[PDB]
Formats: C-alpha cells, structure tokens, sequence
RNA sequence: GGAGCGGUAGUUCAGUCGGUUAGAAUACCUGCCUGUCACGCAGGGGGUCGCGGGUUCGAGUCCCGUCCGUUCCGCCA
RNA sequence: GGUUGCGGCCAUAUCUACCAGAAAGCACCGUUUCCCGUCCGAUCAACUGUAGUUAAGCUGGUAAGAGCCUGACCGAGUAGUGUAGUGGGUGACCAUACGCGAAACUCAGGUGCUGCAAUCU
RNA sequence: GAAGACAUUGUCAGGUGGGGAGUUUGGCUGGGGCGGCACAUCUGUUAAACGAUAACGCAGAUGUCCUAAGGGGGGCUCAUGGAGAACAGAAAUCUCCAGUAGAACAAAAGGGUAAAAGCCCCCUUGAUUUUGAUUUUCAGUGUGAAUACAAACCAUGAAAGUGUGGCCUAUCGAUCCUUUAGUCCCUCGGAAUUUGAGGCUAGAGGUGCCAGAAAAGUUACCACAGGGAUAACUGGCUUGUG
RNA sequence: UUGACAUUGUGAAGAGACAUAGAGGGCUACCUUUAUAGUUUC
RNA sequence: GUGAUUUCUGCCCAGUGCUCUGAAUGUCAAAGUGAAGAAAUUCAACCAAGCGCGGGUAAACGGCGGGAGUAACUAUGACU
RNA sequence: AAGCUCGUAUCAGUUUUAUGAGGUAAAGCGAAUGAUUAGAGGUUCCGGGGUCGAAAUGACCUUGACCUAUUCUCAAACUUUAAAUAUGUAAGAAGUCCUUGUUACUUAAUUGAACGUGGACAUUUGAAUGAAGAGCUUUUAGUGGGCCAUUUUUGGUAAGC
RNA sequence: CCUCGCAAGAGGUGCACAAUCGACCGAUCCUGAUGUCUUCGGAUGGAUUUGAGUAAGAGCAUAGCUGUUGGGACCCGAAAG
C-alpha cells in the first residue's frame, strides 16, 4: 500500500478544533523498559523454583499488523493516532501513480 | 518550523506458517531458526494407533548445510517468504557486488557470492554481455543465487 | 457416533402453549429512535403548551 | 480404493511452487587439421516445453478435466 | 385540434420500411473578435436571425408487418396441488369425493394516454 | 615431607544435564487410525415459491489489494460484428455504420448499472471528531460488518444534493500485561518539590482447535471406572458384488 | 563445569588495553607508530 | 560391542554424536569498570566457558541411487 | 407453585372482503443462457479443397463454419410466463369530523408537523365465530442420547440406513 | 368514592400500577459571566451520552418451605499420590 506524507484532517487542540495540516509519522513499539507493574509483579513470581508460570506464547498465525499512523498537527502539534486496515507492504513514500502509462518491460 | 522528519520504515509483514503436511519438494521451511529448502521428505506411522510424524531433510539456501527435522504433522513449521529481485549486475567492486534494479541502480551490497557457481560469474564477467543475476531477500538474507544473461538488447 | 444435529420437530407446537405473546402496544409509544431535531423541538411544545392549559385556568 | 507427484529439441536434465527472453551437457551438422576414421579445433541447427478447455492483456512459467507414468497407505481384530 | 417549455403512467407509446406536413412554432443553417473549450468551433461557448430550406430529426399516416398490451366458457378444467379414505394398482403410479386453477399453442382486437403554461390560420 | 595463598570450603552467576522429577499428547469424525475440515467466515444449489433448516451433500473462495481501483463534478461510452485506408498481414492504428449491452467494475459467485455504479479528465482527501440508536448471528449477550441520524468541522459542486472507506454480499478477532496519545486531569494517605509508578478515555501488540488452556510419543507387560450411544464372531433386513 | 567474591597473608619482574602530544598514513573511520602524564588486567 | 577356530572385516564424516596443547575479537551472564543523571536507574563499553567456526574419528550411532543409448539373427548389453 | 392488577377486557395455531410479497411443480427454448438432432437456401474475395481457364476479389461442384427459416428432446446451480398449499397487514374511539391554541423544528407565510383545547358522532361504534376469565410478575425443579407413520425430499443399487 | 340521575348512565375526585415526557444529584462533553496571595475560582445555562439515581421515604429480626456455594455432603466404588 501507500499513504501520503501530508494530510489535512481534523485536529482538536482546544485552540483550533478545525482542519489543519498534519505531518504523518509512523507508530513505533517502544522499549518495554522496566519498573512497570507487570514487571515487578512478574519477576517476583519468576524467582525461586518452579520456573515459568506466566504462560508462554507459541501458536502465532496472523502475518500482519494494523499500521498505526501517528499524526502531528503543525500548529498546536497534538498527536492523534489513526488506524488502517491490515497490510503486508507499507510505505509513506510519494510519487503518486500515473495514468496507466505502458508497463515497462 | 519543525524538523528532523524522523524517517523510519514500513510496518507489518511476517513469515506465514502452514500445516506441515502440505510441504513439498523445493518447499521452504524454517528449521534451526534458519531458512531451508526441502530435498528429502518422509512420512511415517508411529506404532499401532499412529499419529503420523514427518521427517524432512532440507539443504539450506544460504549457508548450504544439510539439515533435518522430525515433527508430528499437524503442528506448524513456520514458512519463510521468498522473492527474486532479478537485478542486473554491473562491475563487481571490492568484496561486494554491484546490482542495478531497472527502476534504480542503487545497492551494490550483497557481499558477492560465496557460491562456487558465482565463480563462473566471477570468471565470465570480463567477457561481459548483460549480467542479469537474481537474488532472494528471504528473511532479510540476500546472496547471489543464479546467473543469467540475455542475448541481445541494443 | 453421529448425533442427530438440527431439527425443528416439536417446536412450533411448544410456542403455542403460551400462545404467541403479543407486543403490547401502548398509548404514548416510546419515541426512542426518532430524530433528535424533531425531538428537541417537540420538548419545547408540551413544556410550554401546558402553561396556557395551566396558568390560563385560575 | 484412496491420496500424493512427473510428463521440455536427440536423450538426460534446469526454468519450472514467484507469468510477459525455454539455458546446459552430450547427441547430430558443417569447415579445418590426418592418408583416411578416431580425437582435438572454429563455428552450427534443432523443441508451442504430454493434450482438451478456461482464466490471465500475457502462461511450459495459473485453474479444471482427460492421457500416460511414478509412488505411499493398505493396519486393531 | 397544431407547436413549444416542464412533466406524470412508461413499448395499447419500440423496431423496420415507405408516404406525407399550411400556418406559425420548433428544427437544420451563418461568423469568431470579446467570455470559453477542444488536435480541430463539428460537439461547447459567444453573435444576428440575418443568407436559406422543411431534405433530414420532429409530429402524423401507411405496411394480410416483426413486436408489445388486452381479451376470447380456444387450448383446459387438461397439466399441478390442498384435503380424505382398511380406494385400486405386484409397484411405479392412477382414479374418486370435497376444492382451487396455470403457461404454450389458437383466434379476435388494440397500437400511446395525459397534466400545467404559453402560442398558433 | 610435600603443596602454597594457588587448591579446597562457603555464597552467587552462566553453561551442561531424560541420568532424575512433574506434566501433557486436540475436536469433528455414517467404529478409531491415517486422510479431509465441512471447528471462523462468504457465493449458488440441496429448501419442499415468506422465514427457518441439516449432512466428510455438491460447486468454489479469503485471512489479501487499493491515498487509490476512494469522494465529488464534468465529458464521453462498451464487448462485438460490418465497411474501408501504404508498409499491415487473424493479432499494430484509424474513420464511419449496426450495436440494452452479449463488456468493465481489485481478488470467487450471484446481483446491480449507461447521458452511470463503466472509459477519461479537474479538485481532493468525511478511509476525520464526539457518541449513541438500529438491523444482522441471537441469549435477541457479545466480535465483525451495514444502515439511519444528530453535533460539528471540511471536500466537491453553478447549485440542489452528495461524501464518515472501497456499487452490494466475505476480508477479522476478549480480560490480565505491555505500549502511544488524549486529557497535562487525579492520586503517592503526616506536609510539601521534582524524576518514577499507578489511574480515566481511545487505540495497537495475539490468541485462525478463529467466544480466546503455555505442551510430543509408544504400551501383545498395561491398569481402573464404564460403553453395546462405539467395531470383530454370531443373527436380521439389504442386494451391488458373487 | 566455568566466572566473581570471601578464608588470603608478605613480596615481587616484565607485556598490553585503554589518556594526551608529535610524526607515518589515507579534515579521520582509522592506521604503523612513537614521546609523555594515568587507569589496568595480566 | 561382538561372539569359538579357518577366511575376511569393504565405501561414505555431509547428518547425529565424541573429541582438538584448534583459531578466536560472531554469540556472550553475574561481578567489575566509565558517561549520563539531583538518585534509584538508564546506557553502553570490555565480556567465562560453552554455542558458533574450522580439525579428526565408522570393530561411534548410522548410510550404500536412479535413467537412458549401443554388439553385421534376436535377446541382452561389457561399454558411452 | 406462589400470587397480584383487573373482571369483558382485549384477544383468538380460525374464516371472509380488499390489497401485498413470494419462483417451486408445471410450462418454454420457432424468447434470451446452456446444451442438442436432420435436413433445405444463401455465403465467403476473408477457409482448404475439385474439374475447366497463363491467370484470378474465376463458371460451377467441395466440406467446415456460419447466416436464414424449420424440426427433435431437455436443464438441482436456465427463464419470459406462474398455481394450490402455507404467509403479511387492515377491519377505528388510544377513531373520524369540525374549530382552535402551543414551538428554540419547518415554510413564499402560525404555511406545516407533532400534539392538545371546545363541540358533533355511544353502542350496528361501524366483517363472520368464540372466549371454566384477560394481563403481569416472581421462583424453581425436570429435560438438552430420541423414534415411527402419510405427504415433500438429499446421499445411496437398497435397506427395520 | 362523591355529585346528579328511579335506574341506566354522565361529571368530578382519582391512591396502586403501567406507558411516556419533563424537573433536580453524580459522571463525561461545551459554556465558562462576575470576581480573582493572577490565576484560581467557579455563577449561569446546554449536550443522538451516562447511573445498580430522587421525585413525602421501608426495613430490621426470628422461625419455615424451597434453591444455590462451600464443606466427608445421597450411599458405596477406584488404577494411582
């Protein structure tokens, strides 16, 4: 698929609440870090014998992930996410398709 | 006004698993967390009330070593994804090769082949004549696979 | 091992033991579902119009 | 009976699972070298890629049917 | 009754071939500067109805017409089915009582109706 | 005598470790086994003219593609046949005639559609935000999809209208945990300040045994509960196969 | 089985990694170095 | 492990193991060292053996294929 | 089972009148989609063939196509046409009529619409027949292994499948 | 129930309860006016939203039938640990 780098959509910043220009970043997982309740609460259960308790994951089937667009306004720069349907090949690149000029080779 | 553009990448994708009874000769399988192509395929009963296993033997695409596995056939062996880039080969510079996509000519990379077949290519380059050399990107591993050359194009 | 899967036999008779309950229509049907614009206006009518039917009587 | 796969000049094989050029070998052909034939030299020609159909703008490079040719199961009694 | 503008039912109004048509009224026809738009003013825009036709579209008529619409106790109450029977039939199925009721073939017939506004020898 | 502050011994950390321990080892399934998936979903039929309706009944498909093949507006309108123009010759282009459509609409199948829901052109991103109602499957709970609106804000268009994904029917999945944004709002409970952590709203990270347990085998040495709902010997209808 | 710490106490004699400074290279990713003031495992 | 004596113990280290006074800067923890940071902590940096990589070993487990064409009867087919 | 609110309510596994939607049996392919027979007539220069003519967009035979008009027999995934059976609604007083008021919705305009005012129609107030009552709620067992017949029908050669 | 009506019926008063429509409290979303250790405070009204809400209140306790959950739990029954 393909998506525009720039998009004019609705922006609620309490200072505008009107359509503005948006630069489109792509969403990013991020480091799981530490200290999160799900970490302390976990490793406290991992220590000592008995080993693995919190169930491991195996059966993965789905090959795709909904691509999340991280939007930025150019005035108040709020960040409001947006979702797209599942796609295997993503790009934010430009060079919009032509009229159907002859397929090369 | 704002900058640095934070250019990143593309999202999604994967290597789709399948039922392990559909695999075939020159099918593509991940054993050892490594890609492979099947050569020897075998199925069997266990004993009386058999839940049938399958013992594949697969020779690597990239490394080349001969690998084996045995599993019951329902549970999945996750399959890598394969594509040819059909690159055209210009001069081979240093240890890398230099490949030209029709659309763009960037990306010399691809290490040049370890392949003994890449030696005939190494040999036949100075003779020339449109070097059209496919490679495969499967699981981000890319190395030269086959040499090919057109006969005309002028 | 196969079990009889799906059949309607002796159903349409069961429902007729209690005799097919009716919807029970009312006076003043609930206006749930009506457009808000016609419903917002309608609020100010009954609200006010009772007054000339209340305040005027004395 | 089931299911699985093969079907490319001469012959053995790739491409053949990923469609818009069918590649090698040896075979057979030519001219030389030899007194001829070996051999070595310089070149050379040859296959809708087993058929019917259908998709596909395009199909050996897809799908179904034939055709033939492989296999594996065939057990608890 | 004719014509035009907007229509409503939407082949009793369409197709095909011929033959007509006063009056106005449409319609075909004339020029490219400005506005406009195409490879091209043929389409489209612009400009007078002038220069001219009614050939064409348009309306009407004609065609043992093709069609379509309707009807005909014509096909047929025949196919089909609801109900019911210790009715028949070796069965397949078929009669009967109570009731409903087709299509095709057939013949006969029709072939646009109509609302508002204006205008018309 | 050696041996020498190294070994050993003690605590931690990585490796190794079926020697040892615990534990599992789908479901459907005209016995079970292999096989297939009919265990989510879609199109047509089997349905016996509302709806409902089954089977390892049949014919097939998906787990993707598209910033565009979306949205609006404008123009034109197809496949095909016929006739004809140097190189051209079934397949090179052009011009006219006939042409309700016999074509094209991402991907099966059936609908639907022509001054368009097709071909081309101009601009665009309503594939946005709040947040409910309703149909669908139905427990009339969910997920998914769809309609209808309000409140906006906008695109388009001369306008009226149209537009909250893909002309329509399938293209997707819960709590815990992690993670981003929004509120920068609320807590840290003696009282304060800042980093940190927890919270609300809305997403995403997967559960395709598709309403969602982290799990391989053999037992003619087997064990116990039971089963004729589940086979082999026997009998019965059944007659292809004899 | 391997690694750190501890019991563990006195000594030692050379090597290098990392620090700056100058040359030898292709502003340097380094490089052969090298003189200097340190940290170090050995 | 084989199983008296006689005779012989063939070919294959890719696989699976076992091994190497085997290279070593790919993998690579605790501890330890520097920087950030008001601080926990974050970051790396270097980083044990094994894994990895290369070496051998089959009286170690184990394994030992097809299909063509051809002899002045046919058939076969040493041979290509 | 416990009851409760009410007692002719509103209903009623039902008919009639009117008006709906349905595509199956049937029927049809001289109507399309699909098959499918056999002849007759034309056509090709843009189909090979044959005789005659250097020759051919050549005279006429040739089969393949077609195209024309007929005929044969059909269709679970074909269809103009279209049944009985079963199904949806209406049959009013929470009605109709007259007149008039309310509004931040709506309009050329209190024009509408939604409701309400006041009066008229009352028991033939407005289809047939009936109603050991009509409605409502709590709560909890037991069941979730079915079978057979007449009709309709799928797989099967057929089955007390 | 009351008034009138011989009665039949008509009018008013109508608790309980049903059906809606409002009103007020909370949450979420807008407004945020006045004043403001100037930045805090919130008045005022709105919102296809929302609650196990108020709307002159009804529960507590004991016993009892029935029903659930936990317990040796209707009785008996394992092969195992």
């Amino acid at each position: 698929v393909n998506v525009p780098k720039t998009r004019k959509t609705y922006c609620k910043g309490k200072t505008c609440r009107k359509h503005t220009q948006h630069k489109v970043t792509q969403y990013k997982a991020g480091k799981a870090s530490l200290f999160a309740q799900g970490k302390r609460r976990y490793d406290r259960k991992q220590s000592g014998f008995g080993g693995q308790t919190k169930p491991v994951f195996h059966k993965k089937a789905k090959t795709t992930k909904k691509v999340v667009l991280r939007l930025e306004c150019v005035k108040c720069k709020t960040r409001a996410q947006l979702t797209l349907k599942r796609c295997k090949h993503f790009e934010l690149g430009g060079e919009k398709k032509q009229k159907g000029q002859a397929l090369q080779f | 006004e704002e900058h640095t553009f934070e250019t990143a990448d593309a999202g999604s994708s994967a290597t789709y698993p399948m039922q392990c009874s559909a695999l075939r000769k020159n099918g593509f399988v991940v054993i050892k967390s490594r890609p492979c192509k099947i050569v020897d395929m075998s199925t069997s009963k266990t004993g009386k009330h058999g839940h049938a296993k399958v013992h594949l033997v697969a020779i690597d695409i990239f490394t080349g070593k001969k690998l084996e596995d045995l599993s019951p056939s329902t549970h999945n062996m996750e399959v890598p994804v394969v594509k040819r880039n059909e690159y055209q080969l210009l001069d081979i510079d240093d240890g890398f090769l230099s490949l030209m996509n029709m659309d763009g000519d960037t990306k010399d990379d691809v290490k040049a082949p370890e392949g003994e077949l890449g030696d005939s290519l190494q040999t036949a380059f100075d003779e020339g004549k449109d070097l059209m050399v496919t490679i495969i990107s499967a699981m981000g591993e890319e190395a030269a696979i086959s040499f090919k050359e057109a006969a005309r194009t002028d | 091992a196969k079990s009889k899967n799906h059949t309607a036999h002796n159903q349409t008779r069961k429902a007729h033991r209690n005799g097919i309950k009716k919807p029970k229509t009312y006076k003043y049907p609930s206006l749930k579902g009506v457009d808000p614009k016609f419903r917002r206006n309608h609020k100010h009518a009954l609200h006010g119009t009772a007054k000339a039917l209340a305040a005027a009587k004395k």
